[PDB]
């Protein structure tokens, strides 16, 4: 979804 | 690095890549030239896909994270999105630092600082991360190459150690720590080890 964070 | 304003973030990343994977430098698209308010993510993608240059970008107020911001950037036949993060004092940032341990990992360190034949204590204490607020840490572990789903538990963001118990000797376990930003997202990238007690 975003490059700099991941989905918990 | 951290920024006092969206413009500071933008101007920094006109000269330093916004991406860890490709060299992407921000440039204005061809109204405000880059701040597009509550433009929907899908409309931002359409707009950016019609730009000539890689690095063409905008900043938008997120719909999924109200009151917060997202950076959207053209790269080839794709559009990449970066979540604008806030620290404890309202400063903005995109990426977590730390001058030791493993590069691009959050936390930067993961060591088994104590072990018994069936248990261990993992620690990320030596991570220099007081400037990077963590909501909670998620710890997962399971038999390496196992059938079953991994076991998981969480600890508060003030923690720097975690106990793992009930391990069987001689079995390889994969242990991963994710550093939360909020209640939905973790900072890239998680840190992971394999260990055999
Ligand atoms: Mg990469």
């Amino acid at each position: 979804v975003y490059e700099n964070v991941g989905l918990m | 690095v951290k920024f006092n304003s969206l413009n500071e973030l933008v101007d920094y990343h006109r000269s330093t890549s916004v991406s860890r994977n490709q060299q992407i430098f921000l440039r204005d698209i061809g109204g405000h030239p880059w701040y597009k308010g509550k433009i929907p993510r899908a409309k931002a993608e359409e707009m950016l896909s019609k730009q000539r240059h890689d690095g063409a970008f905008l900043i938008r107020e997120s719909e999924s994270a109200p009151g917060d911001f997202s950076l959207s950037v053209k790269f080839g036949n794709d559009v990449q999105h970066f979540k604008v993060l806030r620290d404890g004092a309202g400063k903005y940032f995109l990426w977590v630092g730390g001058s030791g341990g493993s590069v691009s990992s959050v936390p930067t360190k993961l060591e088994v600082v104590a072990a018994t034949p069936t248990s261990l204590l993992i620690s990320w204490d030596a991570w220099s991360g007081s400037d990077w607020p963590v909501s909670y840490y998620r710890i997962t572990y399971g038999e390496t190459g196992g059938n079953s789903p991994v076991q998981e538990f969480t600890v508060p963001g003030s923690s720097y150690t975690a106990t793992i118990s009930g391990l069987s000797p001689g079995v390889d376990y994969t242990i991963t720590v994710y550093a939360g930003y909020d209640g939905k997202y973790y900072y890239q990238s998680p840190i992971s080890i394999n260990y055999r007690t």
